[PDB]
């Protein structure tokens, strides 16, 4: 659907409010595109971080916490710790197919 | 004349269709120009209108 280019990642090395930007080449990664803003890691916390890309959803410290700050569904890095080291694709579950981010890897 | 006159009153509102496009999967709104149109799915979306 709406292909989600997810910025590679939030840049954090103190705790810090960063943004997993997660952009979307088609358009906005959004709640429409469902990107949820999700901190997906393999086994853990591989759940919408975000909620819709507006929320912090079910895998987020606040980290992976729902924002679309551009057409990048920023999933939110706020105080980004080494726990908040996720890849944040704000995975879009689209409503035409998933489209999800690649990979906005918090850290 | 202007012994006579009539109010031009201040028009209203309209209701419109064309606008709400397929997003390919699903609506899409399409506002050509300042043209808050109201719009109302199942949830309440802005039903202050949208230019975007």
């Amino acid at each position: 659907e709406i292909v989600m280019t997810q910025s590679p990642a939030t840049l954090s090395v103190s705790p810090g409010e960063r943004a997993t930007l997660s952009c979307r080449a088609s358009q906005s990664v959004a709640t429409n595109v469902a990107w949820y803003q999700q901190k997906p890691g393999q086994a853990p916390r591989l759940l919408i971080y975000g909620a819709s890309t507006r929320a912090t959803g079910i895998p987020a410290r606040f980290s992976g916490s729902g924002s679309g700050t551009e057409f990048t569904l920023t999933i939110s890095s706020l105080q980004s710790e080494d726990f908040a080291v996720y890849y944040c694709q704000q995975c879009n579950d689209w409503l035409t197919f998933g489209q999800g981010t690649k990979v906005e890897i918090k850290r | 004349d202007q012994g006579h006159y009539v109010e031009m009153h201040q028009p209203g509102l309209v209701a419109d269709h064309s606008l709400l496009s397929i997003h390919s999967a699903k609506v899409k709104i399409t506002v050509p120009s300042g043209a808050q149109v109201k719009y109302y799915c199942k949830c309440p979306d802005v039903r202050k209108g949208i230019t975007s």
